[PDB]
């Protein structure tokens, strides 16, 4: 599966191809229904519209789509359709797109949080860590990792990055719970 | 110069099906192609010697334009009926034509795309290729949603270069019966009316392209509102016929000469009985 | 060849 | 809706000589609507073999059509077209006249 | 109220050999509507298409399905006999015209094929209170929703803020997690977290609620078995702020 992972502010580039003769090419996008975003008919070498520019080639049977200053609301797959016949769309492989946040504070950490009723549960939450840290999936079956995921506390105008760990595993701690990934070495680590 | 033209027919026949729908293509005066919605297998068809050579894939794609353009003229045609408040009952027509005029360059002299309801004008491009002149108060309806949506902007990209293009293909197919003139070969009869008067015919046959002018002089004059002069005919093999006829004063046959003016004489006939 | 463009009146 | 009677010429493909084959010809045109028919007559009566062309129309929108049949003139044979249309009470024939 | 293609249900569990029917619907007069299937990762398949009332047509995977088209606004498919291939998101489209044309979208119908609905269970729902830790380090809260032991995959994650739903400062993991990764019956987990200020958290007079809408048997589905039938339910769990 083709994937890309960008800043927030970076421009993305994706690309598709197609196997027959076509009259037009449409670029659709997918996150949460598809939603169509720019359509370039076989005689254009060029189009665009706001932060999009797509380009097509039908020599190589291949198309590209530019987005200019990526934004959260970005990420998303995004796949390209071609008619067959006039009547008719086929649509090809997407390229699933990431947009990252511009972390500018990281302060990263990792916090024991106790059940609402019995506090004897707890879950292991890593956060405020900056984009590049890339969050592991556990090598024990018994102990579940999320991926990382992205919040934005709007009115403060601030983002982070979280994932969350937990497990029934007595051995399990928050201590070791990323010991898969590669996390920064000033990580905070509070007592239990 | 040259040109390529597609016309296309819908006519509704209600409580007996669906519209019929029929196409037909031409290079200059050559038909070379059609498509016949009540055919057995309807698909389009070569009706000229140089198209046939075409591979599968041509056929299959016109195939699925015409039909595809088909299905829409049924809704089309739906929606005429309304503008114009007329009865489920009647059968109606809507013919469309469009296509490229090239000159000797080779590049686009004139596009056309226009339309008729019930066989008159209803939408018309502009040779601008910008804007659309519409007939009456009915049409305005389909130019405001043209206009909107920018119709004439998309139609230029064919009118312009696949046109053009396909039509240089089609030239080259075809070769001299396509770009050499058939010149009119010719005869001229006479048939006394009376004994005081006659008629000369000037006969121009086995020609093509069909333009072509026949004229009646007497001592170098042109003959011009008693001339009695008959449409041009296809000869059923693709040339082209006429005739122009004159009544005379019998013993005068001598002063009156016939000016035949075609593409394929290097000069003016003039003929004599 | 004919165009491979559709519309409505 | 206009309706458009139509023109009507009936002829030979090639100049004749008698015993020879060639095709007889009734070219309609100029007619609205589209409907239309178009018989072949020999000393009166129908043709039972005669093609036609693909319906097309003028700039002016009105139809055409060629109707057409192999044939051989002989000096006694008289050869007509018939044409019915909406927009005639009754059919019209149209001789070919072989002295024109 | 917006123009656009809508489609019932939004989820919906089938035992194999039953049947269904996925409705879609758009009120944008479009003659031309389309049937697409998509697995999860994958590409969109043609199932069925129509130009034009009274019309349909197959397109790459019809097979185990059928389409009608009586009226211009509606395009229903037909599930005949459920299998577990045909477990998918299925989608319904339409455009203007032929030609150049984008398509429009319904939002997605999710259906699960199982052999079994005893493999249907709800799930269980705990929110997990910010640390000390955090506040004084960040002077930010977040608390941590875990949905877990649910099948299908087929849950709505929502959390209400003193009554009132709330989007800022949540993000909700994208996928679920199998809670046993190798078998195809699996369980699912789904975390989610809400971040606040310290401040907005001390305040013992909020009060904070995940819920999950869980879509599951219907009271037309027999149920045979011993614990609870695990029919469309909300779950949810609470806390209030702490000084």
């Amino acid at each position: 599966p083709q994937a890309l992972s960008i800043q927030e502010g970076e421009n993305a580039t994706m690309n598709c191809s197609y196997k027959t003769s076509i009259n037009n090419l449409q670029w659709y996008r997918q996150n949460s229904g598809l939603v169509h975003l720019i359509l370039i008919r076989s005689n254009e070498r060029e189009k665009h519209s706001g932060r999009l520019r797509v380009t097509l080639d039908t020599s190589k049977k291949s198309s590209s789509l530019l987005i200019t200053a990526s934004r959260a609301a970005d990420t998303a797959s995004y796949f390209c359709a071609t008619d067959a016949g006039p009547e008719k769309l086929v649509f090809g492989k997407g390229t699933k797109l990431t947009v990252n946040p511009n972390i500018q504070n990281p302060d990263p950490a990792v916090y024991q949080l106790r059940d609402s009723k019995s506090s004897d549960k707890s879950v292991c939450l890593f956060t405020d860590f900056d984009s590049q840290t890339n969050v592991s999936q556990s090598k024990d079956s018994d102990v579940y990792i999320t991926d990382k995921c992205v919040l934005d506390m709007r009115s403060m105008d601030f983002k982070s990055n979280s994932a969350v760990a937990w497990s029934n595993k007595s051995d399990f701690a928050c201590a070791n719970a990323f010991n898969n990934s590669i996390i920064p070495e000033d990580t905070f680590f509070p007592s239990p | 110069s040259h040109s390529m033209r597609y016309f296309y027919t819908s006519v509704s026949r209600p409580g007996r099906g669906e519209p019929r729908f029929i196409s037909v293509g031409y290079v200059d005066d050559t038909q070379f192609v059609r498509f016949d919605s009540d055919a057995a297998s309807p698909r389009e068809e070569p009706r000229a010697p140089w198209i046939e050579q075409e591979g599968p894939e041509y056929w299959d794609r016109n195939t699925q334009i015409y039909k595809a353009q088909a299905q829409t003229d049924r809704e089309s045609l739906r929606n005429l009926r309304g503008y114009y408040n007329q009865s489920e009952a009647g059968s109606h027509t809507l013919q469309s034509m469009y296509g490229c005029d090239v000159g000797p360059d080779g590049r686009l002299l004139r596009g056309h795309d226009q339309y008729a309801y019930d066989g008159k004008d209803y939408i018309a491009l502009n040779e601008d290729l910008r804007s659309w002149t519409a007939a009456d108060t009915a049409a305005q309806i389909t130019q405001r949603k043209w206009e909107a949506a920018r119709e004439a902007e998309q139609r230029r990209a064919y009118l312009e270069g696949e046109c053009v293009e396909w039509l240089r293909r089609y030239l080259e197919n075809g070769k001299d019966k396509l770009e050499r003139a058939d010149p009119p070969k010719t005869h001229v009869t006479h048939h006394p009316i009376s004994d005081h008067e006659a008629t000369l015919r000037c006969w121009a046959l086995g020609f093509y392209p069909a333009e072509i002018t026949l004229t009646w002089q007497r001592d170098g004059e042109d003959q011009t509102q008693d001339t009695e002069l008959v449409e041009t005919r296809p000869a059923g093999d693709r040339t082209f016929q006429k005739w122009a006829a004159v009544v005379v004063p019998s013993g005068e046959e001598q002063r009156y000469t016939c000016h035949v003016q075609h593409e394929g004489l290097p000069k003016p006939l003039t003929l004599r009985w | 060849s004919p165009r491979w463009y559709f519309y409505y009146l | 809706m206009i309706q458009r009677t139509p023109k009507i010429q009936v002829y030979s493909r090639h100049p004749a000589e008698n015993g020879k084959s060639n095709f007889l010809n009734c070219y309609v045109s100029g007619f609205h609507p589209s409907d239309i028919e178009v018989d072949l007559l020999k000393n009166g009566e129908r043709i039972e073999k005669v093609e036609h062309s693909d319906l097309s129309f003028s700039k002016d929108w009105s139809f055409y059509l060629l109707y057409y049949t192999e044939f051989t003139p002989t000096e006694k044979d008289e050869y007509a077209c018939r044409v019915n249309h909406v927009t005639l009470s009754q059919p019209k024939i149209v001789k070919w006249d072989r002295d024109m | 109220m917006n123009a656009g293609v809508t489609q019932t249900p939004k989820f919906r569990i089938l035992k194999i050999g039953q049947s269904m029917t996925l409705q879609c619907t758009q009120d944008m007069n479009h003659n031309y509507m389309y049937w697409y299937r998509q697995d999860p990762g994958m590409g969109l398949k043609l199932i069925y298409y129509s130009v034009g009332a009274g019309i349909t047509d197959k397109g790459e995977v019809p097979n185990g399905y059928n389409v009608s088209r009586s009226t211009t606004e509606d395009f229903p498919l037909r599930l005949e006999l459920a299998a577990p291939s045909q477990t998918s998101v299925y989608f319904c489209a339409s455009r203007q015209l032929a030609g150049f044309y984008e398509q429009y979208f319904g939002p997605g119908t999710r259906l699960t094929v199982t052999e079994d609905l005893k493999n249907v269970f709800p799930p269980e729902v705990a929110v997990f209170e910010p640390s000390e830790a955090e506040i004084s380090h960040t002077q930010k809260a977040t608390l941590v929703c875990l949905a877990t032991g649910f099948y299908p995959d087929h849950v709505e994650l929502s959390w209400w803020v003193n009554g009132k739903e709330v989007h800022s400062g949540v993000c909700t993991d994208p996928q679920p997690l199998k809670e046993q990764p190798a078998l195809n019956d699996s369980r699912y987990a789904l975390s989610s977290r809400l971040r606040v200020s310290a401040t907005f958290w001390q305040n013992p007079r909020n009060h904070f609620r995940c819920q999950v809408q869980f879509y599951g048997l219907s009271e037309n589905d027999e149920w045979t078995q011993d614990r609870a039938k695990p029919v469309t339910q909300i779950v949810s769990a609470e806390a209030w702020g702490r000084a």
